[PDB]
RNA sequence: AGUAGUAACAAGAG
RNA sequence: UAUACCUCUGCUUCUGCUAUU
RNA sequence: GAAUGCUAUAAUAGC
């Protein structure tokens, strides 16, 4: 219902075919103003922006102020902190797990594959090894 | 101890303006940050894993020591111990609805000082302090 | 360069575990090669004064079946071993944990040591750590211009004061035998940038994730940074 | 007690991978009691944090009279063999 | 809320009217876009170093190309055999 | 049967 | 096949995010 | 005559 809802409310909007993937992309952004009061997805950027330059002109130096605060967060932050995120998706076996485990399952995966920036403690070297591993030709995984 | 050694007033039925205020829900020991708490603790409990001795080290020398002394033959595990003196030194300062009484020692009965149409005067027990008078 | 050198001179012990002592402080090893050779000398200079020192179960100094040294290597040790070891040897001899980290520790002597390397006067040197420390560590300073500035109670014997001021001049020849010794004198300073550079996937997929009338995701941040959308 | 629906399927398997990381966490926590109440912080091995520890406890253990020269043989014998 | 609530209140010009529209919008996820949220970052990002302001982008890039995992699937029965079976997800263009 | 209600249970497994 | 009138199981038959902390 | 900012396995709220 949720997939086909989605879909019926950006259907006016850009249609592609992803060529990492091969999915059936739909965008909606900048794309016809509706013509009645049936939900739309179609938002335009130029309006999305006006309204934030407002919100910045308003509250002057929030945006560098927060984006500073959550930069020397991130730098702070360890891995562990994906172990506090109840049922999680982990992608070795295909079935939710606890936060936990599924990080585990994934460090001793990205390991097999030579990524160990997970070791270095920090979560920017851990989320650098995430977005290499999408390079690798091939991910080998532990299954018992 | 606070409760049994207390006085209890009148209560009085008539409005009352309640005003939600971030107050401190719990008498503390002594009151530090959560980073020089938990350093204090470490001195306390487990003096070989507290890593690079701070400032604050020397600050609490007294409480470190009091505390040491006090713990000293106990079988209780160390941490329950631990969260026992965090409990004590670091502050839980949360909002709630308060009228005339801010002092930890009231608002931990706050339930019973007051409701927005009713008031009951209560005089906790033990001490207060000249800084709060 | 430095790279190639210090695989020559140095064993893979004392390499890798000054690279760890570089990577704690979040630095890197080939990026600067000065402080790594630093902290090499200052770690192997540290293992030879340990090398052969041992107590025996009466409590006497000998040189060498038995496992118990006379000192204790704390440099080179992760920082949080490092500090256990430290406030270990403090609390059960029963004297004050010294603020700054220290190098060695004497088990006759019952006091902590201070080890430092410099390029001008070991005896200028001595006074500049006097400051920190004062009275916590026993210094024990040296130079590569055979000079040596040890503390009025030196437990270092004239037979192993040698080896150290040996391997000093040895290794201070064989950095001007290679023509490397310029690559040390010479001031370097770098700011480690936070760098996180994105692969080839993500950035595809970051490309096809743009909205309608833009080529790529470089078109989307420029006309965002220069653009002004008002009306 | 532990729902067992997992003891009939063949997720058995995972009690073992748990009871493992248990030893390992336990032992470690027996060697660092401060592990329990504070997050432990280091990048090299648990293995090479736990021996140095243990190390300096024989060693101290032994220069303090805890600890037998027996006892301080067999120690110094079994952190040798890592 | 109860302070924005009385200062909104009080400014109300005299004569005019004063008017709360308790408010709820519909389809909130289904029509709240990805690109919109990498937008967003970009725009609020605009002066962090270039590490960062990609950082960011990652997140909202990686849900305008998500994939739904379609849960268990459908239950098929006979009530005269009574018999019941779970046709998976991948099999359900499998029955006509 | 029934519970229940946009899909299940009315035992499952070796 | 059989052991099986036996044995094991009663959230693990996919339970998320953000806040009150 | 003010502060001190956090960070549960419950429950509530919205998605
Ligand atoms: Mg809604």
């Amino acid at each position: 219902d949720t997939v086909i809802r989605t879909h019926e409310y950006s259907n006016k909007g850009k249609q592609y075919i992803s060529d990492v993937t091969g999915c059936t992309m739909v965008d909606p952004t900048n794309g016809p103003l509706p013509e009645d009061n049936e939900p739309s997805a179609y938002a335009q950027l130029d309006c999305v922006l006006e309204a934030l330059d407002r919100m910045d002109e308003e509250h002057p130096g929030l945006f560098q102020a927060a984006s500073q605060n959550a930069m020397e967060t991130l730098m702070v932050t360890t891995v562990d902190k994906l172990t506090q995120g109840r049922q999680t998706f982990d992608w070795t076996v295909c079935r939710n797990q606890p936060a936990a485990t599924a990080l585990n399952t994934t460090i001793t995966s990205f390991r097999l594959n030579d990524l160990n920036g997970a070791d270095k403690g920090g979560l920017i070297p851990f989320c650098q090894d995430i977005i290499d591993s999408l390079d690798r030709p091939e991910m080998t995984f532990f299954s018992v | 101890m606070r409760l049994d050694n207390a006085t209890w007033g009148r209560i009085t039925f008539g409005p009352v303006e309640r005003v939600r205020k971030r107050v401190l829900l719990n008498p503390l020991t002594k009151e530090m940050p959560p980073d020089e708490a938990s350093n204090v603790i470490m001195e306390i409990l487990f003096p070989k894993e507290a890593g690079i001795p701070r400032e604050s080290t020397w600050i609490h020398r007294e409480l470190i020591k009091e505390k040491r002394e006090k713990l000293k033959g106990t079988m209780i595990t160390p941490i329950v111990l631990a969260y026992m003196l965090e409990r004590e030194l670091v502050a839980r300062r949360r909002f709630l609805p308060v009228a005339g009484a801010t002092s930890a020692e009231f608002i931990e009965m706050l339930h019973c000082l007051q409701g927005e149409n009713w008031r009951q005067i209560y005089h906790p027990g033990g001490n207060k302090l000249t800084e709060s008078r | 360069s430095m790279d190639t050198f210090i695989t020559r001179n140095f064993q893979t012990t004392i390499i890798q575990k000054a690279k760890n002592t570089m990577a704690e402080f979040s630095e890197d090893p080939e990026l600067q090669p000065a402080m790594l050779f630093n902290i090499c000398v200052h770690l192997e200079v540290c293992y030879v004064i340990s090398d052969m020192n041992f107590l025996d179960e009466e409590g006497k100094a000998y040189t060498a079946q038995n496992l118990r040294p006379q000192y204790e290597v704390i440099e080179g040790m992760p920082r949080t071993i490092a500090w256990m070891v430290q406030r270990s040897l403090a609390q059960e001899h029963g004297i004050e944990t010294p603020k700054y980290l220290a190098d060695l520790f004497d088990y006759k002597t019952k006091r902590f040591i201070e080890v430092g390397i410099t390029k001008g006067l070991a005896d200028d040197y001595f006074w500049k750590k006097k400051e920190k420390l004062g009275n916590s560590m026993e210094l024990m300073i040296f130079s590569y211009n055979q000079d040596y500035s040890l503390s009025n109670e030196s437990s270092l014997d004239e037979e192993g004061k040698g080896r150290v001021l040996s391997r000093l001049t040895e290794l201070q020849a064989e950095l001007s035998l290679k023509n490397l010794w310029q690559v040390l004198i010479g001031e370097e300073d770098v700011e480690k940038g936070i760098d996180f550079k994105l692969g080839q996937t993500i950035s595809r997929l970051r490309d096809i994730s743009v909205p309608a009338g833009f080529s790529n995701f470089e078109g989307m941040r420029s006309y965002i940074d220069n653009i002004d959308p008002k009306g | 007690k532990r729902n067992r629906s997992i003891l009939n399927t063949d997720q058995r398997n995972m009690i073992l991978e748990e009871q493992c990381y248990a030893k390992c966490c336990n032992l470690f926590e027996a060697c660092f009691n401060s592990a329990s109440y504070r997050k432990p912080v280091g990048q090299h091995s648990m293995l090479e944090a736990m021996a140095h520890r243990l190390r300096m406890d024989a060693r101290l253990d032994y220069e303090s009279g805890r600890m037998s020269k027996d006892d301080f043989e067999k120690a110094m014998a079994h952190l040798g063999e890592i | 809320l109860s302070n924005a609530v009385a200062k909104m209140l009080s400014n109300c010009p005299p004569g005019g009217i004063s008017m709360t529209v308790t408010g709820d919008n519909t389809k909130w996820n289904e029509c709240l876009n990805p690109r919109i949220f990498l937008a967003m970052t970009e725009r609020i990002t605009r002066d962090s170093p270039i590490w960062f302001r990609d950082f960011c982008s990652i997140a909202p890039v990686l849900f305008s190309n998500k994939i739904a995992r379609l849960g268990k699937g459908f239950m098929i029965t006979s009530k005269t055999k009574r018999l019941k079976a779970q046709i998976p997800c991948p099999d359900l263009f499998s029955i006509p």
